């Protein structure tokens, strides 16, 4: 196919030699899902600005307002190094040490009487 | 991705009159997201140690990028289908795009495979890799035999078990021949033992000695490790050393067991024709022998039978072409045995066996190329050998086909 | 309590989905088969969801029966808030 | 191939289930893409009560889910649980058979019995024996 | 991009995708590469030619980029060869400073050992009489332990997973070869007993309450015989289980998975006890301490946490890597944690103060295996380039390099004596290396001019039948165990 032969070149440019045949079919299903939610939001933003033609600033708005919610990332390095030095210098107070099966407090564990219904 | 696919999608949605720069803007955004996910699905493939990139890797790569591995449907409310995947859609390019709703119900479900178990074996014994099936595999000096003394003892035990004094001993020895991986480099001595045995074992027609050797040949053939077509030259005569050949023993009784041995020999011959096959050497050579065994005047009747069986078990087309112009000769031979005058030789037994085998083959061929109309007296145009009983055999075959 | 009285009547009543298949997709998510009547309620709750969509897509097919299409699933799931996608490939 | 039969024994059982649920007061001869759509929503629905009722019980420090964890799981998927006792008592209700087992023989191997060699003292007795 | 080194090829294709600013604003690896400084260890004989080409105002802008984005760490010595520079480069923020590798590291074993805490010698938190009973039968195994060397090559017993159509992602074996755990892609952990002794759970609380005082009733009367299998399946992860780690007292299985939790499974009740939720991201590895109280887990969020099985929150966060913490290994004295990672660096972390005390660079791919020498003086690391690099810990110079493997080296272990390092990769081979002739020789320059000793250090290759060697284990009688999941 046309758009499925370009998908095998995006993977081969990323060095992915071996892949399942259902891998191309669902990256095209995601790429179709992503463009019909940019352009769906683009004409919502065009009707907000009251213009009959969806031009390039509408797609510039609909991309950066969908990338602000959908595609997140891990926390940044200046945030990870601040919570590290707050934790690595904090003395982590105390709890109940010697308890044979050593464990957190019982509201943080998964050890409850764990009931079930009577069969009748 | 091509832009001429993105305009087709846009105009099939209600968004008409899109510019080329608008359309090129779509195909570099979505081609990045395919490249971003396939690079991210390769992380799950490398952490799976499978180097495969299965269909589930993209389901976790999508969930990692906070996109629903929802395929083919997108829920704007997100609650019935969260980031759990539905396994994709089993769709094809060459599909029918319309099925009947009772075709999917009536098909049998595939077998759930075996659960995961833990078996242990040995990769290395003090540095050396064993050849178990869980592993990939001036005076001149006094030379040594190329077999070890375990190998000669093994060979001696397997050959003394394969002459069938005890049946459980035979059966293990036959399974040992059928799956020993290191049975190459002992195979000349096994082929020579078979070949030499049949030739000095037809001097006196010792049926068991022969039935055990034919089972040894069958156990040699289905072993997947060893390379056999270097030894098939000596083996073809040895396995066939008593197929058509007469019996120096009591021919009339054990004529049942030797006929069964002949059937086994036919089956091994058909397996040989299916394999070891190159152009015009093996199958055509045994076919030519069998036919000049058939077209022989005053033919040995224990032999009018072995060669008939050999020709019969050669497959679909061979009886479709070789068992057609000869019915009259078969009938004349049967009529002569019936006339008599006296039973000097087991001629009558040979005739009955040959006629029964030929009649069964003729039914199956007839059932195969023609409708089952006029099954009463039309076979009288073919000398009336099997007639209505042949028609009944064809009907039984049709019933088996209906059951299938 | 009707739903407790309902689940106590499920030692019989094999549902439309087998418990070897409903229990397979429950074991995939950590739900283990403690009580087999618990599986049959989840198999019944998943039947009723699919049956309510096929019964509402039939009303969108009578206005335009005898074939379920993607243009019948599209307005049927739109009141559910689910935008179904055409493969278009 | 028994490798893809691990998945296709249970997904083609869900195809018979949707084909049996679209026949009950309904269709014959459905479109092919409409069946693999609906059996993908069925697998994603069983896998979502699997992940969410396990999450609701483990939030309450338990390991196996009761009835009260699923009637809150189905509420959070918008199910209206009270209509389920009426759905279970249909006269059109059908049962789809479970898939067949690959190891039908179970124990068909005569095996090859060969013993030679012992164990050096750095190998305990519970490891497999040294081969022939 | 064409005139770059061949071992940077996977690094440039992430840069070819980066063309926009907002594409790079959410990458967080090139965001930390842009703010850090490349260290670039150069000699003073070559730096004089560089600074005589940059201090002049004819160039005057590439010199401004160098003194803004690049550190330069100068050593007084010979300029290194090209096949020696190739051995110690390949990491972003590569070839770290010698001032990082000069801290005092207590790389000795506990109980003299001057390079190790002289008197504390924590012999396992509250070493119990049942834990002292374990070491009594451990030294009976040491009596039958063979000296391996380059002559008495060990026997390898491969424990293959035959069907395994759910993908096996994690293996661990106990210290005595008695249990084998399997982490699988169908979100299960499966414990197998390999000794002829079935896996039993302890009795329920009603059965233990009736057990009379004394009359033995200690460690056999509580084991339930109604529950006795050769296989126990553990459910509860909502994702593929990537780490698996036994505790040294043969209870307390650990498992980490894609769902971001580390789970502590009991091996007396065969249930889950705790779920440690500190990562929101796939935890790629976990390991118990060799004394069994603390454990370290490294995840996709580019940190490694130190837990203690008593707190729902970690104690130490090791947060200096720029990519995923792929591996997390404890030192044999458990005062130091080595964390290999996907940014081609291996880092030792002190458990006190959470400080990085060593940075080992020189791998070309993400590190997928670490192991320590039983001396505590050395560290073997393997990565996707098929290279096993042997590092010193008191010095930090990676003295040796083993380059026999082809694909990703996913399992390393030294012998119980330290005589042989065993390496298992995706080439389906178990290579054995001479781990005595590799460290025989062992500064002021930061390198030792390591030779091509790989051919001499090979003792065997041992090709496996279509089976990637996921785990390597050494029995206490010096017998190699390996587990693979036959494909």
């Amino acid at each position: 196919p046309k758009d499925a032969q370009m998908m095998a070149q995006i993977l081969k440019d990323m060095g992915i030699t071996e892949y399942e045949p259902r891998v191309i079919n669902q990256m095209l299903e995601f790429a179709f899902r992503y463009v019909t939610t940019i352009l769906d939001d683009a004409k919502i933003y065009s009707s907000h600005a009251k213009k009959a033609t969806v031009d390039a600033d509408d797609v510039r708005l609909a991309i950066q307002c969908r990338a602000d919610q959908s595609f997140t990332s891990p926390p940044p390095r200046d945030f990870l190094l601040d919570i590290a030095r707050q934790r690595n210098q904090t003395p982590l107070p105390l709890i109940k040490p010697y308890s044979g099966p050593r464990l957190p407090p019982d509201r943080y564990c998964l050890t409850a009487p764990n009931y079930r219904l009577k069969s009748l | 991705l091509p832009s001429e696919s993105m305009k087709v999608v846009a105009e099939s949605m209600g968004i008409a009159q899109i510019q080329e720069e608008t359309c090129q803007l779509l195909t570099d955004e979505v081609s990045y997201r395919i490249k971003e996910i396939a690079q991210d699905a390769l992380k799950f493939m490398h952490m799976g140690k499978r180097q495969k990139l299965t269909t589930s890797d993209i389901d976790y790569a999508l969930k990692l990028k906070n996109v629903e591995p929802l395929y083919g449907f997108h829920a704007q409310e997100f609650i019935p289908f969260r980031f759990a995947s539905g396994g994709g859609r089993e769709l094809y390019f060459y599909e029918e795009k319309e099925v009947d709703l009772s075709d999917i119900i009536n098909t049998p479900l595939p077998r759930v495979p075996l659960d995961v178990c833990l078996k242990a074996h040995w990769l290395s014994i003090e540095g050396c890799q064993p050849a178990i099936p869980e592993n990939p595999p001036r005076l001149k000096p006094r030379s040594i035999h190329e077999l070890s003394v375990e190998q000669q003892l093994y060979y001696k035990e397997i050959t003394e078990a394969c002459v069938g004094s005890c049946e459980a001993k035979r059966a293990e020895a036959l399974q040992s021949i059928a799956t020993d991986p290191g049975l190459y480099q002992m195979l000349p001595r096994f082929s020579t033992f078979i070949s030499e045995g049949v030739r000095v074992n037809v001097v006196q027609n010792n049926l068991a000695l022969l039935i055990y050797l034919m089972r040894m040949v069958k156990a040699l053939m289905d072993n997947p490790t060893l390379y056999l077509e270097k030894y098939v030259h000596e083996l073809i005569p040895a396995v066939m050393t008593c197929i058509v050949s007469r019996q120096l023993c009591l021919r009339p009784d054990v004529d049942n067991h030797w006929a069964l041995r002949d059937f086994a020999a036919r089956l091994v011959a058909q397996i040989c024709k299916h394999f070891s096959t190159t152009t015009n050497n093996i199958q055509s050579r045994i076919t030519k022998t069998f036919t000049k065994s058939w077209v022989d005047e005053k033919t040995p009747w224990t032999t009018r039978y072995g060669s008939i069986a050999g020709l019969a078990e050669l497959g679909h087309d061979v009886i479709k072409t070789l068992i057609l112009p000869r019915l009259q000769q078969e009938g004349e031979r049967i009529r002569s045995v019936l006339d008599g005058p006296v039973l000097s030789n087991i001629d009558r037994i040979g005739a009955d066996h040959v006629q029964s085998l030929l009649l069964k083959h003729c039914a199956p061929v007839l059932a195969k190329l023609r409708p089952p109309p006029d099954n009463q007296d039309a076979y009288r145009a073919e000398f009336g050998s099997l007639g209505p009983l042949l028609c009944s055999q064809v009907v039984k075959a049709r019933a088996q086909a209906a059951l299938q | 309590t009707p739903l407790v009285d309902f689940l106590m009547q499920l030692e019989d009543y094999t549902p439309t989905i087998p418990d070897a298949v409903t229990g397979y997709y429950l074991n995939r998510a950590g739900f283990e088969a403690s009580d087999p009547r618990i599986i049959r309620l989840i198999s019944l709750a998943a039947q009723k969801f699919i049956s309510d969509i096929a019964n509402d897509a039939l009303q969108h097919c009578k206005m335009k029966k005898y074939t379920l299409t993607m243009e019948d699933l599209t307005p049927a799931l739109s009141e559910y808030g689910i935008n179904v996608k055409k493969p278009h490939y | 191939n028994p490798a893809d039969n691990y998945h296709l024994a249970r997904r083609r059982t869900l195809q018979v289930v949707v084909s049996s649920l679209l026949t009950e007061a309904g269709f014959e001869s459905a479109e092919k893409a409409s069946v693999e759509t609906l059996t993908e929503m069925l697998q994603s629905y069983i896998s979502e009560i699997g992940r969410s009722a396990k999450s609701y019980c483990e939030h309450t420090a338990r390991t196996q889910p009761t009835l009260s964890d699923i009637v809150v799981t189905l509420v959070e998927m918008g199910f209206n649980v009270d209509t389920l006792p009426a759905y279970a008592k249909r006269s059109q209700r059908m049962v789809i058979t479970a898939p067949p087992v690959t190891n039908q023989p179970v124990t068909p191997k005569a095996l090859t019995a060969g013993q030679n060699r012992p164990h050096p003292p750095h190998i305990p007795s519970h490891f497999p024996e040294f081969p022939d | 991009h064409g005139d770059q080194e061949c071992y940077y090829q996977d690094d440039l294709r992430v840069l070819s995708s980066l063309t926009k600013k907002e594409h790079m604003k959410g990458n967080e690896t090139m965001l930390d590469f842009r703010t850090s400084k490349f260290v670039l260890r150069i000699s003073r004989d070559s730096y004089q030619l560089l600074k005589r080409h940059l201090q002049e105002k004819q160039n005057n802008q590439i010199w401004n980029i160098v003194q803004e984005h690049l550190y330069i760490d100068i050593f007084d010595g010979m300029p290194r060869s090209k096949q020696q520079i190739d051995a110690m480069v390949g990491s972003l923020a590569g070839e770290a400073k010698r001032e990082a590798n000069k801290s005092k590291v207590f790389f000795g074993l506990l109980k003299q050992d001057p390079n190790a805490p002289p008197q504390n010698r924590i012999p396992l938190p509250e070493l119990k009489d049942s834990d002292k009973l374990d070491k009594i039968m451990n030294m009976k195994e040491t009596t039958k332990r063979v000296r391996l060397g380059p002559d008495c090559l060990p026997s390898i017993c491969f424990y293959t997973f035959l069907n395994a159509y759910q993908g096996l992602t994690a293996v661990d074996v106990t210290d005595d070869s008695s249990l084998i755990a399997g982490g699988f892609a169908d979100s299960t952990v499966r414990v197998w007993s390999v000794t002829p002794k079935k896996l039993r759970s302890v009795k329920q609380a009603s059965d233990l309450s009736l057990i009379d005082k004394e009359s033995d009733d200690v460690l056999e009367r509580i084991m339930d015989e109604k529950t006795a299998s050769e296989l126990k399946i553990l459910y509860g992860h909502s994702g593929p289980v990537y780490g698996a780690s036994f505790s040294p007292d043969r209870n307390y299985l650990l498992s980490s998975s894609e769902d971001g939790t580390v789970r502590l499974w009991s091996l007396q009740t065969f249930t889950c006890l705790v779920g440690y939720k500190g990562h929101n991201y796939p935890v790629w590895d976990t390991q118990f301490s060799p004394y069994g109280y603390y454990f370290v887990s490294g995840g996709h969020d580019r940190v490694a946490r130190l837990w203690a099985t008593d707190h729902y929150q970690p104690l130490r966060i090791f947060a200096g890597h720029l990519a995923d913490v792929n591996c997390t290994r404890f030192h044999p004295n458990s005062n130091y944690v080595a964390t290999g990672s996907a940014d081609r660096t291996v880092r030792l972390w002190d458990v006190l103060n959470g400080n990085c005390v060593r940075i080992f660079t020189g791998h070309k791919g993400p590190i997928h295996s670490l192991t320590f020498s039983p001396n505590g003086r050395f560290l073997a690391t393997g990565a996707t380039d098929g290279r096993v690099l042997l590092w010193d810990i008191g010095h930090g110079l990676m003295v040796g390099e083993l380059k026999g493997h082809t694909d990703t080296v996913c399992s390393l272990r030294f012998s119980r004596d330290g005589e042989i390092l065993a390496s298992g990769s995706m080439d389906n081979t178990v290579r054995l290396w001479d781990a005595i002739k590799a460290f025989e020789d062992l500064t002021a320059t930061g390198h030792i001019n390591l030779p091509e000793n790989s051919q001499e250090l090979l003792l065997g290759t041992y090709m496996t039948k279509s089976t990637p060697v996921v785990h390597l284990h050494f029995t206490r009688r010096n017998l190699v165990l390996a587990a693979g999941a036959y494909s």
